[PDB]
Formats: C-alpha cells, sequence, structure tokens
RNA sequence: GGAGGUCAACAUCAAGAACUGUGGGCCUUUGCCUAUAGAACUUAUAACGAACAUGGUUCUUGCCUUUUACCAGAAC
RNA sequence: AUAAAUUUUUAAG
C-alpha cells in the first residue's frame, strides 16, 4: 500500500518507482 | 478539529456550521479560544457525511481537518484547603470516586419503577422518598442522604461540615450560586479541560467574610468554587476516562482466527461472546474497542 | 485513487492531477506536538472516507460503502445431492 | 391480410429529474395559475455502446540540438 | 512479519 512513502508519480525520476520496506531499523 | 484553509473566509465557515448544527441533529459543534472549531459525531460515516456536506453543499471553501481524535474524561480514585484571591472566602472540597453501580444507573435515565435505583433526577421529590432510594439501594450513608445538595449528568454533590449546623441560611442564600460554580466546573476540568465523570464532590468547608457583601458575594463565589473543585480533584490520584464502542462482527465461521488476530492488534482486543447464527454461516462475535 | 494520488497495492499508478503540494504555510495547526499518534492511518483509510482521513480532497467520489455479505451457498460436486439441501456449512439450529 | 429483410427514407435520443396535447382564469401572443388525456426508446454505483479509438487549441510536465513523430494529466 | 517494478522509434535538417 502506498501510504505516503515513494514518489508523486515515477516518470521525470528515471528509477522504477520501486518502494520496500526496510527490514533494517523497526524496533 | 477544523480550521477554515483561507482565514479571510471564516465569516462563511461559521454560517455553514450554523445550518448543519440543525440539519444533522447529533452532531455537537464546540468552539475554542484558539479560534479552531470542534466537530462532535457518532463515527467514521457519520463525519464523512459531514465534511462531504460541508466542502460540496453548505460552504464551498475548503478546509483543513485535523488527525481524527476522541473525547476524554476526568475522574478520581481514592490536608485539603483552597483560597480566594483576596482570603474572605475559604473553601475546602473533598472528592471521591463513585460507586460502579450508580453512575451505571445515571447514565441510564430512570424512574425507579418497582425496586430499580431511581435517577437522581427527581431533585423536586421529597428528600424523604429521595433519601429512602439511596440508603435502600446503595448502603448509602443515612446522614449525607439528606445532605446531598444537587448533580449533574456525571456527578452529584454532598455537603459534610460544621457551619451547616451552625448557619444553614446564610450558605442556602449562595447555593444557587454554588451550583452555578459546579456546573461551570463540570463543563470544564483540570487536566484537558474536559468533563469530569463519576467524581463525587462532598463539600468541607465554606468561609464567608464579615459584613458579607451584596454584589461581591454573587460573582466571587463562582471562580473560586471551580478552583475548589478542581484542587478538589488534583489530589484524588486523578485519572483520564475514555469511552469504548461495542463491536459488533459478523463472519463466515472459518475464518472466525482472522478476526481475532485484528482484536489483538489494536489493542481493543476484547471479544466477550461468540454467537452461532442459526441455519446460515455466520458467526456474531461481540466485543469492544475504545474509540 | 487517482484524485487523492493514491495507488491501491494492486491498482494503477497515475499522475498527481495537482503537481503542486509545494506550497507549505509554517503553521502551528497540524505540528507534531499536538498531534496524537495512534493507528497508522493507511491509504486504504483515504481511499475508503475520502473526505475524513485526508485532508483536502478535491474532486473526490463516494465509494459506495458496503453490500450485504452473501450467504450464498451451492454445490457443484455431485449432480445427484438434491437441490434442497442442508449444507455442513450452516450451523445446526 | 400475416410472417419476415445484415432494405431505404424521414423523425427522436442527455434534461427544472427534465415529455406532449387539451379545458378554464389573469396579464396583454408570450407568461403565470388551475383542470384533464396520453407518455415508445434511454438513464441512479447515472445512460443511447453492459463496449472503446483518434484529432484540434490551451495550459502543466517528460524525453531533450531543432520540426514532424512523441512522454502523461487537466480544461474546452 | 514485505508482498509497491519508469522506459523501448522513424524521417528531415
Ligand atoms: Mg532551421
Ligand atoms: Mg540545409
Amino acid at each position: 500500500s502506498y501510504n505516503g512513502i515513494g514518489l508523486k508519480s515515477a516518470k521525470g525520476s528515471s528509477t522504477s518507482g520501486h518502494v520496500q520496506r526496510s527490514l533494517a531499523s523497526n524496533n | 478539529v477544523l480550521q477554515p484553509l483561507l482565514p479571510r473566509e471564516l465569516p462563511k465557515l461559521l454560517d455553514a456550521l450554523n445550518k448543519i448544527s440543525k440539519y444533522y441533529p447529533g452532531v455537537i459543534i464546540k468552539v475554542e479560544e484558539s479560534g479552531e472549531h470542534v466537530i462532535l459525531g457518532n463515527g467514521e460515516l457519520y463525519m464523512d457525511c459531514l465534511l462531504y456536506d460541508l466542502r460540496a453543499s453548505y460552504a464551498k471553501i475548503e478546509i483543513k481537518i485535523s488527525d481524527p481524535l476522541t473525547v476524554f474524561s476526568e475522574s478520581c480514585s481514592n490536608s485539603r484547603l483552597g483560597e480566594e484571591n483576596l482570603p474572605g472566602l475559604s473553601i475546602s472540597v473533598a472528592a471521591e470516586p463513585m460507586d460502579s453501580k450508580m453512575i451505571q444507573d445515571l447514565s441510564r435515565n430512570t424512574l425507579g419503577k418497582g425496586q430499580n435505583c431511581l435517577d437522581i433526577d427527581g431533585i423536586m421529590d421529597n428528600p424523604r422518598k429521595l433519601s429512602k432510594i439511596l440508603r435502600t439501594e446503595y448502603g448509602w450513608d443515612s446522614l449525607a442522604s439528606r445532605n446531598v445538595w444537587s448533580f449533574y449528568n456525571g456527578n452529584v454533590l454532598i455537603n459534610d461540615t460544621l457551619p451547616d449546623e451552625i448557619s444553614p441560611e446564610l450558605l442556602s442564600k449562595y447555593k444557587e450560586q454554588i451550583i452555578q460554580g459546579f456546573y461551570w466546573a463540570v463543563k470544564e476540568g483540570p487536566l484537558a479541560e474536559e468533563p469530569i465523570y463519576g467524581v463525587q464532590y462532598k463539600l468541607l468547608s465554606i468561609s464567608v467574610p464579615s459584613d458579607v457583601n451584596i454584589d461581591v458575594m454573587k460573582s466571587q463565589i463562582i471562580p473560586l468554587m471551580k478552583k475548589a473543585c478542581y484542587v478538589g480533584l488534583l489530589t484524588a490520584i486523578p485519572i483520564l476516562l475514555e469511552p469504548i464502542y461495542e463491536v459488533d462482527i459478523t463472519v463466515h465461521a472459518p475464518l472466525l482466527p482472522i478476526v481475532e488476530e485484528l482484536m489483538k492488534k489494536r489493542r481493543g482486543s476484547r471479544i466477550y461472546k461468540t454467537i452461532k447464527v442459526a441455519g446460515t454461516p455466520l458467526l456474531e462475535v461481540r466485543g469492544q474497542v475504545p474509540v | 485513487g487517482k484524485a487523492l494520488n493514491n495507488a491501491i497495492p494492486g491498482g494503477p499508478k497515475f499522475e498527481p492531477l495537482y503537481p503542486r503540494e509545494e506550497e507549505e504555510d509554517y503553521n502551528e495547526f497540524n505540528s507534531i506536538d499536538r498531534v496524537i499518534f495512534r493507528v497508522p492511518i493507511r491509504s486504504e483509510y483515504k481511499v475508503a472516507f475520502p473526505h475524513l482521513y485526508n485532508s483536502r480532497p478535491r474532486s473526490v467520489r463516494i465509494p459506495w460503502y458496503n453490500n450485504p455479505v452473501s450467504c450464498i451457498i451451492q454445490n457443484d460436486e455431485e449432480y445427484d445431492t438434491p437441490a434442497l439441501f442442508f449444507d455442513p456449512s450452516l450451523n445446526p439450529i
């Protein structure tokens, strides 16, 4: 789900706009 | 919590709130000292119905809205003194929790039919009949039963002090002032300035200046009585009350585990009843969750 | 989803339709110190009850909310099971 | 005279939730009020099509030497 | 206790 993270849309950003939760920092 | 986006458009927003209050009866609107506005409504979908009506039909302006929040209340769980700015009036107000059954019978307005505990709303009735109700039902105090003056929705007020025995009349003058300070006290609160609930106020003392006064005793009682009620509470181990919805869920049988998970997640985490629905592949799961 | 620039994890991604969010008045209203964080406010809320959770919607439509929760029960297994039969899924009454 | 036709022409199909005719009263035909008759097709998770293309102008972008050809949103 | 995926070519100068 798009929670407010990511980009307004991936057009000019040249990336794939692929976002994934960070297993790193949780607790 | 509403605020008009462009402040210069506020005089329109007000004029819409006066409509909504009429059209949707359940809504209760408050305004605060910061100019922000406060909407009180039954639940999610209902606030949706409003805010759509308020952005679309009534006030064509667009408005900023806070995070959805709730309403709290303030209670107590168990020397005692208070002072006026100009010590002609010295008040001491004790307060203690109300017995759960009492409150439980206040929240439901009840006419005392049969052996039911009467709702305190009968104050115009004989204090002997009402005292019969209290001493009969609650193991309530015998002296206090007569001592009681008046109540409000969440709480009741009681007098214990010697000058009542010494000078009941001079106080009976300003009783109607004390009840003003009392409603003015319940309407607000010490902590969040939100309603006090379930807090029994026993009035320990009142001090009156010499020469008495005419219009000084009129005004000077209300604010001091207020501060006497806050001060009465804050030493009582005050706590913070939160409402609870009664959740009603209807699910297919095999999905019952999933539902349970949600409860354990939401911190409401109480499902009291699981009722088979005769003939259909359903379950009524009755529970409770905070607002 | 489009007007609010939001996606259902399986739904399509569109353009903003209001490309400028950049304007922000520095003001006390939404400040963190004044907010209570309970529940994350997932998107599916903002798509579900668009006027409530979502500050400043534009060109948004009303979602249709709820349906009866179909209890329909049928048998594709045996052709010789009768038409009217008490299916073990049902409760015993 | 009935059934049809991968036949034609002429009407009508997006609106005050909305059509048309007629009787009567007022203003002076229009218009308002009142009475009466008939309303095919299309519409409420809104529409003739349980489907789904392109073009023009104007803005915002995206590629990025320039123009066609274009990138994806909006209004008409 | 995560399941979030942009593109992509021809002519003329
Ligand atoms: Mg040239
Ligand atoms: Mg040349």
